[PDB]
RNA sequence: GUUAAUGUAGCUUAAUACAAAGCAAAGCACUGAAAAUGCUUAGAUGGAUAUCCCAUAAACA
């Protein structure tokens, strides 16, 4: 028996107004879908200019599910963001 | 009774859907507030223009999703199919699953099997045998051999009932795109 | 900057795309809902041609 | 075709009366997230009696 793990989301935007626009907009598309997001933590300033990302906490998915999300999440997309998915820890 | 094992792969749409020109120039505006209050060679964009006829290439299309779709032969019958593969009880579907993207299609696509539970399954009958369509994300497509012999075709939904026409392999759009 | 009246003409359709969005989420909600009840009609399938194969799927 | 499902809007036997209702869901604003809150968005009798029914989709086929 193996179910969907917490997969957390890293929203990398330069812009943090635009990485917190998308991050409310996926998260209220998350919403729709009924998506359980616990966290949505931030992390420091990439030091080199900066850049600022943002975690999109994600537990439970499934098969079909899946895969329509991801789609779903690709077109939402607005622009110049740069959208990743790990296991969490 | 004869197991046959397939798999109903899943690409991903790499570009997403355009905004409205007026989204660009809000976004335009947004951007420069943003600064105000902020807070502490690539591929082509599509590359069906010059193919125009590859379905056999993966990228058949780059704006939307496709599935691959593997002629297949057996040794008493020759159809149009899901990419499908022999497999014998003890392998599980996700090992099943893993050897018909390696067995047909040869190719160092990546690909995740995160759900083994299978999507389809239909049943034809002339001997006893059933076909197993498994499920699966891609997040990327790296396909080898895009000139193959194979008459394999990467489309969603679209030719799956033109060239799928029993409701045993017409209904896989049940639980597809 | 956007002039007041690209505001009202943005404004009018920003609520047809909220609308367009919103319809779709229900085609959406309900075309997974169909997959889902179509993934788990694909479960009973193979089950009465044979249980123990899924105990492998299962897990 | 035989069995069988299944046809007010995600849900409801809310309703056929004085309303096609209530609930779920939705945009934006409000910046930990969520929830709350303000301002806003879209809808059904696919169908009859006063059970068949055509459509749909299954085991038989």
């Amino acid at each position: 028996d193996y179910e969907y793990g917490v997969l957390n989301i890293h929203l990398t935007a330069y812009d943090m107004s635009l990485a917190e626009s998308y991050a409310q907009y996926v998260h209220r598309l998350c919403n729709r879908l009924s998506i359980k997001v616990e966290e949505s933590y931030a992390m420091p300033t990439k030091t080199m200019l900066t850049t600022h990302e943002r975690v999109v906490q994600i537990s439970g998915l499934s098969a079909t599910f899946a895969e329509i999300f991801l789609e779903v999440l690709q077109s939402n997309l607005p622009e110049g963001v740069r959208l990743s998915v790990r296991e969490h820890t | 009774w004869r197991l046959s094992g397939a798999l109903c792969l899943q690409r991903p749409p790499l570009i997403t859907k355009a905004l409205t020109p007026l989204q660009e120039e809000m976004a335009g505006l947004l951007q420069q507030i943003e600064v105000e209050r902020s807070l502490y060679r690539p591929g082509a964009r599509e590359t069906e223009a010059d193919k125009k006829n590859d379905r056999t290439s993966l990228h058949r299309k780059l704006d939307r999703n496709l599935v691959l779709l593997v002629r297949e032969k057996l040794g008493d019958q020759d159809v149009w199919m899901l990419p499908q593969v022999e497999w014998q009880p003890g392998e599980t579907l996700r090992g099943t699953a893993e050897r018909i993207l390696a067995t047909l299609s040869e190719n160092n696509m990546e690909a995740k099997f995160l759900g083994n539970a299978p999507c389809g399954h239909y049943k034809f009958k002339f001997l006893g045998v059933k076909v197993f369509f498994f499920k699966a994300l891609l997040l990327t497509g790296d396909f080898v051999q895009a000139g193959k012999k194979s008459r394999h075709v990467w489309a969603s939904k679209e030719e799956l009932g033109d060239y799928l026409q029993p409701k045993y392999l017409a209904q896989v759009r049940r639980f597809l795109l | 900057e956007h002039s007041p009246e690209e505001s009202e003409r943005r404004a009018l359709l920003l609520k047809r795309w909220a609308l367009f969005k919103q319809q779709e989420h229900e085609m959406e909600r309900d075309a997974i809902r169909s997959m889902l009840e179509a993934q788990q009609e694909a479960l009973e399938e193979l089950k009465l041609e044979s249980a123990e194969l899924y105990a492998e799927a299962i897990k």
